[PDB]
Parts: structure tokens; sequence; C-alpha cells
């Protein structure tokens, strides 16, 4: 009871009728709330591209090349994944 | 003994187990309904599907009465 | 089928609508990639909905050498809407368009220039064109108050100092081509034309009975299957010309492809829309392409006023807004390569204008809106992406052209048709399609003249010439189309 | 999620202990609406304003 | 008033508890999982946009088809701002009905639109796909209010 | 000649340094708000630029 109910007109300024809806993030007027899917697509293949590329180096080690091949392939499948259920529609 | 046949064999059993248990249990006929098919008379009851797509005033159910079917048109077709 | 036609838009809900008046009993399949009619180029926010009447548009009213204005492009597309309006006025009292508003409002229509020597040009303009009936409204205003009382928007910070002047038409029109195409299918598929959303052409191939089968995908089961058809019409925007290279046809040999975006910045607020109710355009600027002339527009989109002002140029590899990245590299073909290259050596002028609007700021978009109204505040603007369109490549000698008009493609046999390019486009469906209906169905064109005479009065008789003629159709297609309200 | 959070609190208020409804054995967390209730129980959704909430 | 044929029994509250035999389900439509989800998501997404409830009734309609259609209309959850596509194939028919304050969006102009698509679905042999081709195409052209 | 890893390295700082002087620029080029803002947000209202900063 000891609360006062807030009112607030911030500034707005793309006008956020593309991209994301309230439904999904219910901030999306007070602030950036959507990054461009292919964005992270392209991030995460070409973090997987550079765990691979770490592959070449001056160690004799080889459980390092496995670990970066496994990092890098799990990336790859997730990134993968999502484009795929995407492309379809959010199936399977 | 024979260390490539003790490898194949850990390595394929469980495969060709796989396989055949998979072959008797996933081709079976599931519990879910067959597709209606268009020439089949409708034998299931009404269905009537809902978008839940927006915010409905508050979710108490009191408060919302009935203010009337307010219809807004039509159409019609016959495949 | 009798008839397929390739894509929702207004020129196959135009077609599909001649021919199911013309011919009742014939069977009509249209055959749309999309979810629902008008859904790409003839969407309202995909184009400007101008109702082109060239009442507005000072591209088609070049200075000669001589200081004379040549006039005979703005006839000429004036005379093609009153064609198009015609065939409104008599499919509204046919009850082929019940819903006249949801598709046509009354706009003025208006060209705007400043500095001396273009209100100088734009008198010139007005002299020519006042001489011939179907532009004998038209008014010239240099006065800034009766500039202030019409358009209070774009007068509002503007400078006098500076001299302006407007040709004014009263009776200009705002178009929803996307109304129209829906009412047009609407009333083709409640007389009995197969309607097929979600459905993807992927091929067509020319059968010994000289019959088409069209290859068709359902996307949504993907399932594939096939139809024949008698006739063809290629009515899917700038998915067209991939489908015509697919029919072999020589009349589609040695055709390239060039994608041209449009963006427009859009405003509901009512404080901006009810100071401003015409379609304003300027002069285009030094080098920018016909169609790239910047404009004000009054829009009524679902009964809602709007402000449209653009087109800015945007670049896409897509041919459809709903397109593929690869439509552009897959069209290039052995005999089109040519032309193709040619364009970028024949065009760069035009590659120098979309460049420089492809790297224009948000803010830098609205600074070009402020030319036309000084006070326009950024935070009132939206950027809406409007429609994709593909302008054609014709081999020229050893290069290729750009044409910007609206093309015509038929098979020597009349068995096939097809639309591509850019403008007038929309407001020309209705003379394109008796085009179509000219050149393909030659043998039965003869019988149908009595009837397409019905539909549209003034058919084959130039109205320029006759203006007791234009005076009829004028006022009956006034009254129908409810354009005195 | 802290958005989500934001959310349900405006349009639930907040949460508190349990009750168990007299006729039946209904359990309810017997929250505590953050501005003007309806006419029954349930309240007036607010609108997010962006300052916490409690 | 009955419950259930057998094992669902009316609790202390309003709520009726129900069950079901091990081996059989409680949904029982006859459709894919995989295009019930299609539909849904159509529904749930591809509408959002149209910021009106859209709404699919299968079930059979008679009598007087557009009459039956308000009333299912009617008893959709909030009639004021919704679209119901109604079809019968018991009966071989198609039927939109909207709220008043679904009006000008565009769903006049969509409905012969999305009727179509349904109808050429249909006469194709697909009732589920007819149905999410016809959400789309209405969804497309209603504008949010 | 030779080109050691050092230059890696500095390339890295001189990257970390320019993006963060020119975040508030990168931030309104790709959002495009450019309205004078006087309330800040919280965190959690801006989903994309928190994920970034965390
Ligand atoms: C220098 C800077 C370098 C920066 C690098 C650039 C990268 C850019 C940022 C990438 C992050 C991001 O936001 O990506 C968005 C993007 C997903 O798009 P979205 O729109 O955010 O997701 C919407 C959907 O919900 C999509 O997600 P979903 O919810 O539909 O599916 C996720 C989940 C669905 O379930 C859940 O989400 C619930 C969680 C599962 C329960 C826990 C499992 C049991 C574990 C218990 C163990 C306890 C011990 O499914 C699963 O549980 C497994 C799916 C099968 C995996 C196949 C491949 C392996 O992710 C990618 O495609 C990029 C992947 C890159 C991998 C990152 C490396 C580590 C992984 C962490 C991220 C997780 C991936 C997100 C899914
Ligand atoms: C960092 C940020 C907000 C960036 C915004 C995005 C942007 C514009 C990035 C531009 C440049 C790039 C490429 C950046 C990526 C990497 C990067 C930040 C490089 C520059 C590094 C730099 C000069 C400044 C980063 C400064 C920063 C905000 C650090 C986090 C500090 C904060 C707010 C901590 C929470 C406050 C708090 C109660 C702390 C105490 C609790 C503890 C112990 C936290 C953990 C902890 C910390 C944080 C230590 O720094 C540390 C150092 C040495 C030994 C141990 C610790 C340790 O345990
Ligand atoms: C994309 C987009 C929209 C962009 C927005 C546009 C934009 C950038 C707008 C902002 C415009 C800007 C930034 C304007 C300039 C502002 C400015 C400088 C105002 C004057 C400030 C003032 C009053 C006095 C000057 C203060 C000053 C020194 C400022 C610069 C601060 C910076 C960036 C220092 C960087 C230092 C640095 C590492 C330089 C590289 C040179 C190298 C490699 C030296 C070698 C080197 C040395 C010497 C080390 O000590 C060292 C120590 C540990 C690890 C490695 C190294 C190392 O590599
Ligand atoms: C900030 C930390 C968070 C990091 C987040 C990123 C998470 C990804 C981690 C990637 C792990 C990579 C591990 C592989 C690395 C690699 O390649 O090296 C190997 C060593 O393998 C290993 O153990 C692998 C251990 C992996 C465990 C990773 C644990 C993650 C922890 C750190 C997470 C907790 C974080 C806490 C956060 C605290 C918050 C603070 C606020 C081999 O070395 P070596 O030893 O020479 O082995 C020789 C033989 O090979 C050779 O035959 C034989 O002859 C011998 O010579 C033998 O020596
Ligand atoms: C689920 C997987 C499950 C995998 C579990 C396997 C665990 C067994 C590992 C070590 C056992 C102790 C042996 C210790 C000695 C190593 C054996 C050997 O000698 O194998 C031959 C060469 C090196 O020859 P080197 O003489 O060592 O000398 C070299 C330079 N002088 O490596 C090879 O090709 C063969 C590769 C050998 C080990 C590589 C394993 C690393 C990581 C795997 C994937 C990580 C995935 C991360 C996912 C995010
Ligand atoms: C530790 C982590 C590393 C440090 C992280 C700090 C660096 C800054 C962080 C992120 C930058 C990338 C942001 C994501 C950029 C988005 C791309 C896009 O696709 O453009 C969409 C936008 C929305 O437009 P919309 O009308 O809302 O339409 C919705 C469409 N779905 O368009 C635009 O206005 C903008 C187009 C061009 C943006 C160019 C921004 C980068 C400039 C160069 C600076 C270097 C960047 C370094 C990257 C690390």
């Amino acid at each position: 009871m000891s609360s006062t109910q807030d009112r607030s007109q911030l500034d707005p300024e793309v006008e956020r009728h593309t991209g994301v809806d309230v439904e999904d993030v219910p901030s999306a007027e007070w602030g950036w709330s959507h990054m461009p899917i292919g964005v992270m697509h392209i991030g995460g293949l070409l973090s997987a591209a550079f765990l691979l590329v770490m592959m070449r180096g001056n160690h004799v080690g080889h459980v390092e090349d496995w670990f970066l091949i496994g990092f890098a392939a799990v990336i790859v499948a997730l990134v993968g994944r999502n484009w795929w259920l995407r492309r379809r529609g959010w199936i399977r | 003994m024979s260390t490539a046949l003790t490898h194949g064999l850990i390595g394929g059993v469980p495969l060709v187990l796989f396989a055949v248990l998979a072959l008797i249990f996933l081709t079976r006929k599931g519990p879910h309904p067959d597709t209606y098919k268009m020439s089949d008379p409708w034998t299931h009851a009404p269905i009537l599907w809902a978008a839940e797509e927006p915010r409905e005033h508050g979710h108490g159910g009191h408060g919302h009465d009935s203010h009337g079917v307010v219809i807004g048109g039509g159409a019609s077709g016959k495949w | 089928t009798d008839v397929v036609l390739v894509g929702a838009g207004i020129m196959s809900a135009t077609l599909g609508t001649l021919i199911k008046l013309l011919e009742p009993n014939w069977s009509i399949t249209m055959i749309e990639r999309l979810d629902g009619a008008a859904a790409e180029s003839s969407d309202p926010w995909n184009n400007a909905g101008t109702g082109h009447s060239a009442l507005c548009e000072l591209n088609y009213t070049p200075a000669l050498p001589d200081g004379t204005i040549d006039i005979s492009k703005a006839v000429n597309v004036n005379e093609q809407f009153q064609v198009s309006r015609q065939f409104w006025a008599h499919a509204v009292e046919n009850g082929v368009l019940p819903d006249v508003r949801s598709f046509l409002n009354p706009v003025p229509h208006v060209s705007f220039v400043y500095g001396a020597d273009n209100v100088q040009y734009l008198k010139a303009r007005y002299n020519a064109l006042v001489t011939n009936p179907l532009f004998a409204s038209m008014e010239f205003i240099d006065d800034k108050d009766e500039f202030t009382r019409r358009l209070p928007l774009m007068a509002e910070k503007r400078d006098f100092s500076e001299p302006v002047a407007l040709n004014w038409s009263q009776h200009g029109t705002d178009v929803d081509f996307g109304s129209l195409s829906r009412q047009l299918i609407g009333f083709a598929a409640g007389n009995g034309m197969t309607t097929m959303f979600g459905h993807d052409v992927r091929d067509l191939s020319k059968n010994s009975d000289g019959s088409w089968t069209v290859k068709v995908r359902n996307r949504r089961t993907g399932n594939n299957f096939k139809i024949n058809a008698k006739f063809v019409f290629v009515g899917a925007g700038g998915g067209a010309l991939p489908l015509l290279q697919k029919s072999g046809i020589p009349e589609a040999k040695g055709f390239g492809g060039f994608p041209v975006g449009g963006a427009f910045l859009r405003t509901n607020k009512q404080h901006l829309t009810s100071r401003h109710n015409a379609k304003v355009y300027g002069l285009p600027p030094l080098g920018a392409p016909p169609m790239s002339v910047p404009h004000l527009d009054t829009r009524v989109i679902n009964g809602r006023q709007w402000l449209l002002f653009g087109p800015f140029a945007g670049w896409s590899p897509k041919f459809l807004k709903q397109g593929k990245v690869t439509d552009l590299p897959l069209s290039v073909k052995p005999n089109n390569l040519a032309s193709m290259l040619g364009v970028g050596l024949t065009e760069v002028g035009l590659l120098k204008y979309l460049i420089g609007q492809l790297l224009l700021s948000e803010p830098a978009r609205v600074e070009t809106l402020r030319e036309f109204a000084p006070s326009a505040v950024d935070s009132d603007w939206e950027l809406d992406i409007a429609g994709q369109r593909v302008q054609v490549i014709r081999r020229k000698g050893a290069g290729g052209v750009l044409e910007f008009g609206t093309t015509v493609l038929a098979a020597a046999d009349g068995s096939i048709a097809g639309l591509l390019g850019a403008s007038p486009g929309a407001s020309t469906a209705v003379p394109a399609m008796l085009d179509v209906l000219q050149r393909c169905f030659a043998d039965r064109y003869q019988a149908w003249t009595p009837k397409l005479k019905e539909m549209v009065p003034s058919l084959g008789t130039k109205l320029s010439d006759e203006p007791k003629l234009f005076e009829e159709v004028w006022s009956w297609g006034t009254k129908v189309l409810k354009l005195d309200v | 999620s802290l958005q989500r959070s934001d959310r349900e609190v405006l349009e639930h208020g907040v949460e508190t202990g349990i009750i168990k409804r007299l006729p039946h054995g209904a359990y309810v967390e017997l929250h505590q609406p953050l501005g003007p209730v309806d006419e029954h129980g349930h309240p007036i959704p607010l609108e997010y304003a962006g300052a916490p909430l409690p | 008033e009955l419950d259930l044929p057998y094992g669902s029994a009316l609790t202390s509250s309003g709520r009726i508890s129900a069950v079901t035999e091990p081996g059989e389900l409680s949904v029982h439509y006859p459709f894919p999982t995989m295009d019930l989800v299609v539909l849904d998501d159509a529904l749930k997404y591809g509408s959002r946009a149209a910021k009106a409830r859209f709404a699919v009734y299968i079930g059979p309609l008679g009598a007087d088809t557009a009459a039956t259609a308000r009333e299912i209309l009617a008893n959709v959850p909030t009639p004021e701002n919704a679209v119901l596509l109604a079809v019968s194939p018991d009966q071989r028919a198609i039927e939109v009905v909207y709220g008043a304050d679904v009006k000008g969006r565009g769903i006049e102009s969509a409905a012969p639109l999305g009727v179509s698509a349904a109808a050429a679905s249909f006469k194709e042999g697909n009732l589920i796909d007819g149905l999410i081709s016809a959400v789309r195409v209405m969804s497309a052209g209603v504008s949010p209010a | 000649h030779t080109i050691p890893q050092g230059v890696w390295v500095a390339v890295g700082m001189g990257l970390v340094f320019a993006l963060l002087i020119a975040y508030p620029f990168i931030e309104k080029k790709v959002t495009g708000d450019d309205a004078h803002h006087n309330l800040l947000q919280r965190p959690r209202d801006v989903p994309v630029r928190t994920a970034i900063g965390s």
C-alpha cells in the first residue's frame, strides 16, 4: 500500500513494428530487444571456424585439437539446428 | 582374442539389436488417430480452435460480462 | 483448365475478371505462391497507389531543346488510366467491385517545384497541358497564401524568398491496388475460378498439342503435381522473368532482370495527415531514373489516412519481397550475360544514384523530406520497405539497356503471355490486359469487341480527340466511382 | 525472464502466504494487488512504467 | 447432466476430474501432431500481426450455415475482435465471420481470398493445409487495430 | 620480414578501445534511436544491450 504507481513517457525513435513483439519480449518498446538471427548464426559459424583454426598451431598436443573439434562441432550443430528449425517454421 | 573381432562385436551387436527392436516396436501403429480423409464423413465432435493470441483485459473470469456477439461481416464457400 | 493465371496481383486479377466476363464457361485456375491475394507488388505498402493519370508526374513532360514541353507521354498515360477507370465503373454497376471506397479515393494530384527556372518550366508545362481536354481543369499556383492554404504541412517553415509553384489537379485519385485485386479475385472466384494460395509454379513446358504443362508445388506439403492449360498468363511480379525463361519461348530469350527495391517514409500522425491532402510530386534530381521522383502522398489504407514519402531506392538480389537471395544469380544465363554486363557500362549514372540512395541514413531520408515539408521531425516518420521490382534488361547492340516501362511479352502463337517491368503498371492494368487479350486471342477478340465496348465505351478511340465522349465517360465514371463525394 | 517476472507481478500482485479456500481444498497464494482492484477479486493489470516493482 | 461415460467426476469445485484408459489419448484429434502444431503456430503468431483472435471450427455447421457460424463465433472468447473460419466437410461448406472491432482492417477484402485458399486446398484434399493457408492469408490481409 | 604475435594483441587492444569509445554511435546506428534520452532504462528492459555487456 505504501507504493505509488509510476507514469513514464520515454522518448522513442526502427520503430519496432518489425522484428520482435511485446508478446515475445515484454519490454520491446523500452530498449534494444532484437538481434537479427543472421548475426547470431554467422557469429556461431565464425566461432566454430576460429576453434577449428586454432588447431593449426605450435602445440605437439592432440587432446587440444580434439577439444577444439568437439566444441566447434557442437557449435555448428546448434547453429544448424536453429537455422533448420527456423527454415521449417520451428518444427521438430 | 581377435582384437578386431571383439571390437566389431561390441560395436555391432548393440546396433543390430537396436535395429531389430526398432523394426519390432517403432513400426507399430501408434495411439494417434489416423488423419481424417475428406471423403470419409466427419465423425469427430465439433472442434472449435482459438488463438489465445491477444491480451484479454484481466485473467479473472468475473467482470467480463457478455457485451454481445457484435458480428462484423461474413463469407461463404463450397470447396 | 482453359486458363492458368500465375500470381494473385492486380494484373492476374484484372485479366481473370475480363476473361470471366467475356467467357463465363471457361475454367480458370489462379496459382499464388503466398497464402493470400495481393500480398506482394499490389499490397498498398509495396506501391505508391497514385492512380497514375499523368497529372503530377513531371518526368512525362520533358522540356525540348526549343523550350517547348512534350506532353505525348502524359496524354497516352492519362488515356490508359481513363480505360482502367471505365472498366472499374462498369465493374461497380455490375457488382464485380461492391466496395468502391476500400480501393479508390478522391485525392488531388499536384506537381511541386521551387526555384525560378523550375517555376518557369512548371508554367510552360501548365500552358502545354491545359490545351488538351484531359488536363483542362489543371490550375497553376505561384501565390504563397494559396500554396499555404492548400498544403499547410509543406508551407510550414518554408522560405518563400525562393519562388515555389504548383500544378494542381483537383480530380486525382488514391488507389489501394490490394483491395482492388482482392475484390476482382473475389468476383472471379465466386463465379467458379479456382484459387490456389500457397502454391508455387516451378516450371512451364509446352505440350505437343500446343497446351502448357504447369508444374506446381504445394509449399505446405511439399507435394508436386501438374496442371494442363490451353493459355498461361505469368503475372508473378519479379517472379515472371524466371518462369518465362523456363517456358523456352523465343520471345523471352536474352531478357535479363535488374532487381530494384524501394522504401518509403510513412506516418499516420493526425497533426501531419490533417495538414496534407494531396499526392505531391517533385522534380527528379539530376540523373535520377524516371521512377525515383520524390513524392509526398496522401494514402487511404484500410480506411485510415497516411502520408508516404519516397521512394528511396533499395537493392536486394531477390526478385520478390518474399523471394530468394539466389533469384538474381540464377537469372544469369549464357544468352543474357552480355546484356547484364553491358548495363553496368551503359547505366553508370543509375548505378551511382542507387549506391548513393543505399548509403542514406534514416535522418538523411527525413532531410530529403524537408525539401517538401521543412517542419518535418525525424521521430514522426518510420521507414517501410516497399515492393521489389525487376527492371527489364534488353539487348541493344553489343550491350544492354534498362527498360523502365511495362512490357507485355506474348508467344507468337498466343498460348502464353507474361508481364515484365515497373510503371505505370498497376494504373494501366486494364489496357495492358486488353493488349494481352488482343494478341493472345486474336481469333476471339473481334467477337468480344461489343462486350469490351460495354465495359470501356472509349475502346479504340483517343479521348484527347473526342472531348464530348471524354466528358460523357468522365461524368458517368465520376458518379459511379463516387469520386464527387 | 526478469521482464516476464515484472509483468507477472504487475498483472497478479505481489506474492504472499498460501491459504486454503473454505468450501474446497483449493490453494491460493493470496496475492496483494499493486493497483486498483476489479469488482471481483482479480485486479486490473497495470502497465509497465520502466521502474522496479516490489 | 451426465459426466463422461466412465471415470470422470464432478469435483468439489466446478472442475471435472476426468480420466482416460492407460493406453489411449485424450485429444483424439484426427490430424497429425505436426500439422496440428503448424496450425497452432499459424493461429498463434502468424495472426499476432492481425491482433484479432483467429479461430477455426472444423465441426459441422448445419441448417443456416451463416447463422450457425455467427453463434459459434459468439462462442469464441473475445468475439469483439475475432475472425472465425468454419469448415463443414459433411456439407462441403466454408463460412467466415468477423467481430465488430475487426472492420475496415482489410478483413473484408481478405475474406474471399481466405475462403478461396481454403476451398482450393480442400478440393485438393487437405483440410488442415487449407485451414493453415486460409489463416495465413487472412492474417496477412488483416491489419492490427 | 616477420610479423610477430605481438601485433595480434596490439590490434586486439586497438579494436577493444575503438569499440568501447564508439559504442554509443554504433548502438545508435544499429537500433536507430537518436531521441534525447534523459530517463535511464533498466538493464532487463534492454535485453540485447545487457546481453552484449554481459
Ligand atoms: C564491459 C562492458 C560493460 C562492455 C560493453 C560492450 C562494449 C562497448 C565492449 C567494447 C570492447 C570489447 C571488445 C570488450 C570485451 C572485453 C573487454 C570488456 C575489454 C576491456 C576491459 C576493460 C578496460 C574494462 C571492462 C570493465 C568491467 C565492466 C568489468 C566488470 C566489473 C563489474 C561491474 C563487476 C561487478 C561489480 C562487483 C560487486 C564486483 C566484486 C565482485 C567480484 C570479485 C567480481 C569478479 C572479479 C572481477 C570483475 C575482476 O575484475 C577481477 C580482477 C582481478 C582478480 C579477480 C577479479 C574478480 O574476481
Ligand atoms: C562506426 C561508428 C558509428 C563510429 C563512431 C565515430 C566515432 C569514433 C566518434 C568518436 C570520435 C573520437 C573518438 C574522437 C577523439 C576524442 C579525443 C582523442 C579527444 C582528445 C582527448 C584529450 C583531451 C587528450 C588525449 C587523451 C588520449 C591519449 C586519448 C586516446 C586514448 C587511446 C585510444 C589510447 C590507445 C593507446 C594505444 C594502445 C595505442 C596503440 C599504439 C601501440 C600499439 C603502442 C604500443 C604499446 C604500448 C606503448 C604499451 O604501453 C602497451 C601496454 C600493454 C599492452 C600493449 C601495449 C602496446 O602495444
Ligand atoms: C573462466 C573459466 C570458464 C571457461 C569457459 C569455457 C568452457 C570451455 C572449456 C574448454 C576446456 C578445454 C580443455 C582442454 C585443454 C587442453 O587442451 O589441455 C588438456 C587438458 O585436458 C583437460 O584436463 C581438460 C579439462 C577441461 C575442464 C574445463 C573446466 C571448466 C571450468 C574452468 C569451469 C568453471 C569456471 C569457474 C568460473 C569462476 C567465476 C569467477 C567469477 C591436455 O593437457 P596436458 O596436461 O598437457 O595432457 C597431456 C596428455 O595429453 C598427454 O597424452 C600425456 O602424455 C601428458 O603429457 C599429459 O600431461
Ligand atoms: C565423448 C568422447 C569420448 C572419448 C574418450 C577417449 C578417452 C581416452 C583418452 C586418453 C587415454 C590415456 C592415453 C594418454 C595418451 C594419448 C593416447 C595416444 O597415444 O594416442 C595416439 C595419438 C597421440 O599420440 P601420443 O603418443 O600421446 O603423443 C602425442 C604427441 N607426442 O593421438 C591420437 O591420434 C588418438 C587420440 C587420443 C586421445 C584424444 C582425446 C581428446 C578429446 C576428445 C574429444 C573432446 C570433445 C569435447 C566436446 C565439447
Ligand atoms: C564482446 C563482444 C564484442 C563487442 C561488442 C560491442 C560492439 C557493438 C555490438 C554489436 C554490433 C552488432 C549489432 C547487430 C547488427 C545488426 C545487423 C543487421 O542485420 O541490421 C539490422 C539493423 C536493425 O534494423 P531494423 O530496422 O531494426 O530491422 C530489423 C531486421 N531484423 O539494421 C541497422 O540499422 C544497422 C545495420 C548496420 C549495423 C552495423 C553495426 C556495426 C558497425 C561496425 C562496428 C564493428 C562491429 C563489431 C561487432 C562485434
